[PDB]
């Protein structure tokens, strides 16, 4: 069940100076970029141009390139409109792409947060606030709905070009996606805590439990994912336990790659 | 606005006299605008390499640094943050 | 200078066709637009395409729009004598009030009129407060014919104008000469290649 | 939907204080004030996104824009320059894309005023041999000896303009050519069915509305201030 996501940030600073960059992410792995500096979107991937044609892509990167100078502009023609209710800095962000799912369905989603608090979406054919948002923002939507030129682009991105050039990625990209990469594990412990290191793994899903033998331990805590540069996870899970009860404690890892073979660390 | 949680861990097991790479993990923040130093006795480490920067579906901001080194029993790496959230810099040790 | 026009100027004669460029670099190209713009009035428009590949017509007035070749035609069908005047072009940036127009310098149509059956004269007309200063009046002569200004710099000649009592159909050109201070009417144009059949009466 | 600008005319002095103003009808969010240069398209002064905001445009410098309320929207020159000398339009619209646009408004910045004059305007009647030669009847007005040259002229018949049969010089024309600041001349023609003329229930006026200055413009000379007024020539139809 894979989501694609292009996530743009945005700031302006003051009326004048301003700055977009973006990331592309297929589920946890990042197939492109785009920094404020460069004219063109940079694959970080052998396989990001997914299965579209050279023709096809320097087209649709030319639509993107005409969006970015055109986004900088409108928003900075907004606070213009909206002054001196809104002003400078201000942060945008827009996380658009879809959701793949069995057979050839999907969902297309194109959400846009402002001062880091989501406010509108694309939805059917229009810009719509969502709940929660200033009623301000009213306006900018009306602006934004008069331009059918937009509208019908932004549809045929979410509704058409979004779940066809996935489907092209899923395929460039298997064996990627598809990687499998074996975790190590090392104990350690602090002022007392034990902890269970686990870090090199692809994909996510992993299972860490302290074990006394059979019995597994219902205190362990386990902590947040976090990455490592290599496009690999990291984990820990701590065990509180009182000082000379350390004897006979072992750490089990579980973990697609391995196929079957728990990581079994003795204390 | 939203103040910044820095994780500092490395890739491999950590061994002294045994080349790795160390990790700080820089994460649910707002703005994006923001300085991180890696620090190796005090002093800024040259080569560290950053990711772009992302957020998470909560909106809230993250970007990963990392840096080739050595552990040592002598020497002290640390993750140095500043954030317009934060009156003083953040530094947050590391620890094997 | 994103917004250019062709030919900067042209004359044609009453009832040819005559056609309008209009090449461009604005970014994005949400639509463009045509003006008309009578010397002294304001701005007409004339039509407005928006599509990539677009053709509009209104009235004698036909245009199309190319936005791959950023390039646009404005076609005048069977040109009138009204159809005097500067075309502009104009380019909008945005399907919305978020955009900015880009207009081109424009271009210079003048059309000249079709007099059908001259019958060049030369008329005295007077004061109707003060029956002794007068004015001579060259009139009904063709478009062929040009008026030349004055030998005497105290003797003053308008150019040629055209003229059209629409009620009955009819067009007709007429310049008007004069001075202050032994100065007579056929005396007024020998300055100008005049048509050798004109009536000069009295 | 229609949008106005007063004055549609204007001379004015350097150093001069001058305002633009644009009413606007239709409820419409924004407003526009732009100038146009033979040579050069349209180019863009100041804006405004509604009552109490105003905006630079392309070319903002020595202008200053008022937005008071949704109906009005004023371009103020604090100080006239001769460069400022333009066809200034003015245009709404809502939140799509159209722009309505005004009349325009042509204003003159002279160096100096020393030379306005209102001009004298004459009627001359038509001629008899044309009469019985064509079956028409063809009135001549010529305004003259006036300065600068920001005159309308127009044809009315009782009490009502006409514009059949009508054609005016296109560019006034110089008195002296030779001298510098020289008064200009102008004529125009109406030509009748011949018994319309003949028509003695028939009112043939030419009217000169004549540009100059202000009641508020200070004037040192001896003759006359040369106000923006109204120089007419007037004859009935006779049989
Ligand atoms: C969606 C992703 C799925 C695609 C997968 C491919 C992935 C490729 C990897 C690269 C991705 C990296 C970039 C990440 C960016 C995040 C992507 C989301 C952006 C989607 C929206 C694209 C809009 C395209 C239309 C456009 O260019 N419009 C502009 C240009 O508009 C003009 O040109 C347009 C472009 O002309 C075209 O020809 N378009 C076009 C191009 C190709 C085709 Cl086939 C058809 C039409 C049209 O003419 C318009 O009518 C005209 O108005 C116009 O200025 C808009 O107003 C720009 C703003 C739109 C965003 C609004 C967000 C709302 C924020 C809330 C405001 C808060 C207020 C604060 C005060
Ligand atoms: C594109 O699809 C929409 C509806 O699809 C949803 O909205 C997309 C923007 C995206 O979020 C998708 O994943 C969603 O599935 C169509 O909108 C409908 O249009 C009709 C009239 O045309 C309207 O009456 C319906 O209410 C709309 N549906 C909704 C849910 O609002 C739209 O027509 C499609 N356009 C194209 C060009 O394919
Ligand atoms: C805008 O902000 C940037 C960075 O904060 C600053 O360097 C620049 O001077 C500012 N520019 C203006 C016009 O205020
Ligand atoms: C980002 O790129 C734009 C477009 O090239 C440029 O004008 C702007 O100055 C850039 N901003 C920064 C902070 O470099």
């Amino acid at each position: 069940n894979y989501t694609f996501r292009c996530l743009q940030m945005s700031s302006f600073a003051n009326r004048s100076w301003s700055r977009t960059d973006s990331v592309v992410w297929l589920g946890d792995l990042q197939t492109h970029r785009w920094s404020n500096d460069s004219a063109t979107i940079s694959f970080t991937k052998p396989w990001s141009q997914g299965k579209l044609s050279n023709q096809q892509w320097e087209k649709l990167q030319h639509m993107f390139q005409v969006y970015r100078v055109s986004f900088t502009r409108d928003i900075q023609e907004l606070v213009k409109m909206m002054s001196p209710k809104e002003d400078y800095p201000i942060e945008i962000q827009l996380s658009a792409g879809c959701e793949m799912y069995p057979g050839n369905a999907s969902e297309s989603f194109l959400h846009v947060a402002f001062q880091g608090k989501y406010v509108v979406r694309f939805w059917g054919t229009s810009w719509q606030t969502v709940p929660g948002a200033p009623s301000w923002l009213d306006l900018p939507i009306k602006v934004l709905n008069a331009d059918q030129g937009t509208s019908a682009t932004v549809q045929m991105l979410l509704n058409d070009t979004c779940p066809l050039f996935v489907r092209g990625l899923l395929e460039a990209g298997k064996s990627d996606l598809e990687k499998q990469e074996k975790p190590v594990a090392w104990l350690s412990s602090v002022p007392r805590q034990l902890v269970c290191h686990v870090s090199g793994f692809y994909p996510k899903p992993v299972w860490v439990m302290w074990m006394r033998g059979d019995q597994e331990q219902q205190g362990t805590h386990r902590g947040d994912f976090l990455p490592n540069a290599d496009e690999t996870w990291y984990l820990q899970a701590t065990l509180d336990v009182e000082a000379g009860e350390e004897a006979g404690l072992a750490c089990r890892v579980k973990h697609s790659s391995l196929g079957g073979q728990d990581i079994i660390l003795y204390w | 606005q939203k103040t910044p949680q820095i994780q500092v861990y490395s890739r491999h097991p950590p061994e002294n006299g045994k080349p790795n790479i160390l990790n700080c993990y820089v994460t649910q923040f707002h703005p994006p605008h923001i300085e991180i130093q890696m620090l190796k006795n005090g002093k800024k480490i040259p080569k560290v390499e950053m990711s772009d920067m992302s957020f998470s579906k909560d909106w809230s901001f993250y970007i990963l640094a990392h840096t080739e080194f050595t552990p040592t029993e002598t020497d002290t790496y640390a993750c140095r943050v500043k954030h317009a959230s934060m009156a003083e810099p953040k530094t947050v040790y590391w620890d094997r | 200078t994103q917004v250019e026009q062709s030919p900067q100027s042209l004359v044609v004669r009453q009832g040819e066709n005559c056609v309008l460029q209009c090449n461009y670099s604005v970014t994005p190209d949400n639509h463009l637009r045509w003006f008309k713009q009578d010397t002294g009035k304001g701005l007409v428009s004339l039509t407005v395409l928006v599509d990539q590949k677009d053709k509009t017509s209104n009235g004698r007035y036909s245009a199309t729009l190319d936005k791959d070749a950023k390039h646009s035609t404005l076609h005048i069908t069977a040109t009138l004598l009204d159809d005097t005047a500067t075309y502009i072009c104009v380019v909008g940036d945005r399907g919305s009030a978020l955009g900015r127009l880009h207009f081109g310098a424009g271009t210079q149509l003048i059309v000249i009129p079709d007099i059908q059956n001259p019958d060049p004269a030369v008329y005295q007309l007077r004061d109707s407060k003060s029956s002794d200063k007068s004015v001579c009046l060259f009139t009904d002569f063709d478009s062929q014919t040009n008026v030349s200004q004055s030998k005497d710099s105290d003797v003053y000649i308008t150019d040629k104008c055209v003229l059209d009592m629409r009620s009955m159909d009819f067009k007709s050109n007429s310049a008007v000469a004069w001075s202050n201070k032994d100065f007579a009417c056929a005396n007024a144009f020998n300055n100008s290649i005049i048509p050798e059949d004109t009536f000069f009466p009295s | 939907a229609a949008v106005t600008q007063s004055p549609r005319n204007k001379v004015a002095v350097t150093g001069g204080k001058v305002t633009l103003s644009c009413n606007q009808t239709n409820n419409h969010n924004n407003m526009y004030w732009y100038r146009q240069d033979t040579g050069h398209g349209l180019r863009l002064i100041h804006y405004s996104y509604g009552a109490g905001s105003t905006e630079k445009g392309d070319i903002p410098d020595g202008y200053k824009a008022s937005r008071p309320s949704q109906e009005n929207f004023s371009l103020i020159l604090e100080l006239a320059t001769p460069s400022q000398t333009s066809v200034y339009f003015c245009a709404s619209g809502d939140e799509g894309y159209t722009q309505y646009f005004g009349p325009g408004t042509r204003l003159l910045v002279l160096e100096d005023l020393r030379n306005v004059t209102p001009p004298k305007v004459s009627l001359f009647e038509p001629s008899k041999a044309e009469i019985s030669h064509t079956q028409k009847a063809t009135l001549v007005c010529l305004a003259t000896g006036f300065y600068p040259d920001h005159v309308e002229l127009s044809w009315w018949v009782n009490g009502k303009e006409v514009h059949s049969g009508v054609c005016t010089d296109p560019q006034p024309l110089k008195e002296q050519p030779a001298l510098n600041d020289s008064r200009y001349s102008l004529s125009s023609r109406l030509r009748v069915s011949a018994t319309f003329w003949q028509n003695p229930r028939n009112h043939f006026r030419c009217q000169v509305q004549f540009y100059g200055l202000s009641e508020n413009d200070e004037w040192t000379q001896d003759r006359a201030k040369p106000v923006t007024q109204i120089v007419s020539a007037e004859a009935w139809g006779r049989a």
